[PDB]
RNA sequence: UAUACCGCCAUCUUCAGCAAACCCUGAUGAAGGCUACAAAGUAAGCGCAAGUACCCACGUAAAGACGUUAGGUCAAGGUGUAGCCC
């Protein structure tokens, strides 16, 4: 019995996304990785710090739009440019959401002195793969 | 107010409706079967006690011979004999006024 | 209101539709109907209509037999001429091909093959929200290979559905709203009873849509 | 550090502590139970120490059609704000933590008095309003299993009725005590037993019976007389809406098993048209508020038999010396006629 | 303080069962629900399984639920409680 990135089953009253929902395992079988860069790769380099800077990434953008996010984010570095793709829900204002994501992606500019850029998707509620 | 009229205004229906007055209260005592006297009364020296009787904790109610409809709630319509004081919930003191009073 | 009176008037009337045309005493003895099981086969609530033992073998009341037999017919094609839903059940499997071919002919349904449990309990479960159940069900063979009472006449009992069982001197005739005493093992016996209820569902069937008619001509 | 910080809901469920041994076996606690709280549902996202106001977020973007700019709030108006916020935060925890007031029933800690409401409405649609729900009482069953050993299930009795002369029993077992409950006034409202009574408040006549080593002896009453026997028997009159009568149970004591006999003899019951047309005669009462007047109270549907019945003397019928007792007057007991709590 | 826990794993497991939700039997008890030439069981869903990786479809890996051992870990890290807070 192993317990690693995994939800245990319950009666059948919890609302479980597809990456959540499935295995630790199951990542190159039947999931995408969550970021794409090539410092996993042979030859690159600064992966350790591709890690880090990505994880406090996540972390400040998902405390900096809390509460509608549903789901993991997406993260695409083609050479230089950076880009994000988040999922959230329409309950808050397109003001405030186009505020926030101006001042994140001016943030983000400034602190890595990178091209940064991000997009959103709007969704009712979040989407559900099973109920477990 | 002195007159029963208080019984024919509007809050009286729908703070009781059709049930009689004693019918809603209900008496917190030891287990099983309760006590045989009730209560020597239910107010004192100005200061009412907890878990009244609803005559009681209702002022604006008046224990008086010409409020016909609301003596004859205790009694039973069916039965002339009167309800005893453990049965209706309220007090001796009370209960030994509507007696008289009834009379 | 009109259509209450149409729903109502076949009830005023004894015999409406004829039923008595179908059966007679000479064709239950010529199917061997009055045949029963031997005594150490015979049942208490069976014993009345019992006339009469010989050979260590059970005879049956012929004229019980006529009287049950026509409140049988009358109450299914009652319920024919309602549209009432019908449905047959007989587990032995000697008959089943000609029982569902017979049921084909009448347009009502039936079920020979093993009976699932809680089928009719838990229809709405199996089947759907918004199902109709049944509202008339008959057993052509009211106890199973084992020799026991088919659940169906307890879903039934307990569901308020109305039964009519031809009742073998094994059978339990008590639940049983109209049940009638018979032969449920002799092959005669069993198409006679097909062909009646061919005939009486059909007429019923047949004379609704002549009132429905006459109706609508009015 | 802040990269040592991460979400919510691991730290809820460290805090809470709801699964690894303590909830296992069914030991728990001592009634410490730690109360969950959302933190970002209740502050708006725009406040903190230094009070800038967000004209996107914080402060309608225009005013009098003209773009506003980013400005200082006051200390003051911060204090005021902090202050403000504190109040809402513990009016908040206050609505959060209250009383519980479950209407009293047979007694305190006690699944007895309590009514759940009606039915819950068929998937056809079936509302059971006017049917009305009481729980009989609860148990806590306990069966062993291989692996885990002791399994707790909640059985649970239930009935329910109409006020009408119709009612039904049932019981349910489940892990849960509100499944348990669900299912229990499910199969009530579905197994309803239907009977009849004579004149709105009373059975037929007065019936004694026994059903497994339960003796049960129901006797009719006069108007005015209340009900006055067991607690379940008296709520289930309620239920049924019948207003007096008397009871008395000798030998066990099974809530169950009195409710089974009970429904039986009141099923098994004769109604008195019922009787006049098996016999062939007119029933006949009479009372003791009326004089010597025969009050007619059915007669035979079929014709009327033409002999009267003749005189039964000394007849052969089984009775009770308790009854016996009664009657004579000789008998004496503290614990027969108490002014006990209203019917 | 692993006898508050989260997180992470051993164990039976070289298992195959676990089960929301309905119905039925036992006089409406704890509990049980199997007979295929078939007698009251129906089953969401999980797991097993299947497919996916290596050289195949076998094999090896992987996976291996509900739960027992208050199993190990407040010393990966954090956190409830109790303390030091010259
Ligand atoms: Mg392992
Ligand atoms: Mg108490
Ligand atoms: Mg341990
Ligand atoms: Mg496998
Ligand atoms: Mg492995
Ligand atoms: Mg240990
Ligand atoms: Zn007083
Ligand atoms: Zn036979």
């Amino acid at each position: 019995k192993n317990r690693a990135a995994r939800v245990r089953v319950s009666k059948g009253d919890k609302p479980v996304t597809y990456e959540e929902a499935h295995a630790p395992h199951y990542i190159a079988h039947r999931k995408g990785w969550l970021s794409l860069h090539t410092g996993n790769l042979d030859g690159e380099d600064h992966a350790a710090e591709r890690t880090v800077e990505d994880v406090f990434l996540r972390k400040f953008m998902w405390g900096t739009f809390p509460g509608c996010l549903a789901d993991q984010l997406v993260l695409k570095r083609r050479g230089n440019q950076l880009e994000i793709c988040a999922v959230v829900l329409r309950q808050l204002s397109p003001h405030k959401y186009y505020f926030l994501v101006g001042y994140s992606e001016t943030l983000l500019s400034y602190f890595y002195k990178c091209p940064v850029r991000l997009h959103l998707q709007t969704v009712p509620s979040k989407v559900v793969y099973k109920y477990l | 107010d002195e007159p029963w009229k208080y019984l024919e205004s509007e809050e009286y229906q729908e703070r009781y409706g059709s049930r009689p007055v004693w019918a809603d209260y209900r008496r917190n005592h030891k287990g099983g079967v309760p006590p045989q006297r009730t209560r020597k009364t239910c107010i004192r020296r100005n200061k009412v006690v907890g878990n009244p009787c609803p005559i009681c904790r209702d002022h604006k109610l008046h224990v008086d011979f010409r409020n016909v409809k609301l003596l004859e709630q205790f009694v039973c319509a069916h039965t002339g004999i009167i309800f005893y004081a453990p049965y209706t919930g309220v007090c001796v003191k009370q209960h030994k006024r509507l007696t008289q009073a009834i009379q | 209101d009109f259509n209450d009176k149409i729903l109502n008037e076949p009830l005023k009337h004894s015999d409406f539709f004829n039923v008595k045309e179908l059966f007679s005493v000479r064709s239950l003895f010529d199917a061997r109907v009055h045949l029963g099981h031997k005594a150490g086969c015979r049942h208490r609530f069976m014993e009345p209509y019992i006339f009469g033992s010989r050979l260590d073998h059970d005879i049956i009341d012929l004229e019980q037999t006529a009287t049950h037999l026509q409140l049988a017919l009358n109450f299914t094609a009652h319920m024919a001429y309602r549209k009432g839903i019908i449905l047959f059940i007989s587990r032995n499997r000697q008959f089943s091909y000609l029982i569902e071919n017979m049921a084909r002919d009448c347009g009502e349904y039936a079920h020979t093959r093993y009976f699932r449990g809680g089928m009719l309990t838990n229809a709405r479960l199996l089947f759907g929200p918004t199902v109709r159940l049944p509202d008339l069900i008959i057993f052509l063979h009211t106890l199973n290979n084992i020799f026991e009472p088919h659940v169906a006449v307890r879903d039934a009992a307990k569901m308020n559905i109305p039964t009519v069982g031809i009742v073998d001197t094994n059978c339990n005739p008590c639940l049983i709203t109209y049940p009638v005493p018979g032969n449920d093992d002799s092959p005669l016996a069993v198409h006679l009873y097909c062909r009646l209820f061919q005939t009486a569902i059909t007429r019923a069937k047949e004379k609704r849509q002549q009132v429905e008619a006459l109706y609508r001509l009015q | 550090s802040f990269f040592t910080k991460l979400t919510a809901d691991e730290l809820w469920k460290g805090a809470l502590a709801e699964t690894g041994a303590g909830a296992k076996k069914g030991r728990g606690k001592r009634t410490k139970k730690k109360k969950r709280k959302d933190l970002n549902r209740g502050q708006i996202i725009g406040e903190g120490r230094y009070g800038f106001l967000w004209p996107g977020l914080n402060v309608p973007l225009m005013k009098n059609g003209a773009v506003q700019t980013i400005a200082q709030r006051s200390k003051e108006e911060q204090e005021k704000v902090e202050a403000d916020m504190i109040q809402q935060r513990e009016e908040w925890d206050r609505k959060k933590k209250m009383k519980v007031k479950r209407e009293r029933g047979w007694s305190g800690n006690s699944w007895g008095g309590i009514s759940l409401g009606p039915p819950d409405p068929g998937p056809c649609g079936e509302t059971y309003e006017d049917f009305d729900t009481r729980i009989l009482e609860v148990r806590n069953v306990f069966t062993m299993t291989a692996k885990e050993g002791r399994k707790k299930s909640i059985r649970v009795l239930v009935a329910v009725g109409n006020g009408k002369g119709a009612a039904g029993f049932s019981i349910g077992k489940a892990t849960d005590r509100m499944d348990a409950f669900r299912k229990a006034k499910n199969r009530a409202v579905h197994h309803l037993h239907y009977i009849e009574r004579y004149e709105d408040h009373t059975i037929f006549h007065d019936i004694s019976l026994r059903f497994k080593r339960t003796h049960i002896k129901m006797k009719k009453q006069p108007k005015g007389y209340g009900l006055r026997c067991h607690r379940a028997i008296i709520t289930i009159c309620r239920l049924i809406g019948i207003k007096d009568m008397y009871a008395k149970v000798s030998g066990s004591i099974n809530m169950l098993s009195l409710t089974q006999g009970l429904f039986r003899g009141l099923s098994r019951q004769e109604t008195h048209q019922q009787l006049a047309d098996k016999k062939g005669l007119h029933v006949v009462e009479i009372r003791e508020e009326c004089g010597p007047l025969p009050i007619v109270v059915a007669s035979p549907r079929g014709p009327l038999r033409k002999d009267p019945e003749p005189e039964d003397e000394v007849p052969d019928v089984k009775l009770d010396w308790e009854d016996v007792k009664t009657a004579q007057g000789m008998k004496r007991s503290v614990w027969s006629n108490l002014k006990r709590a209203a019917t």
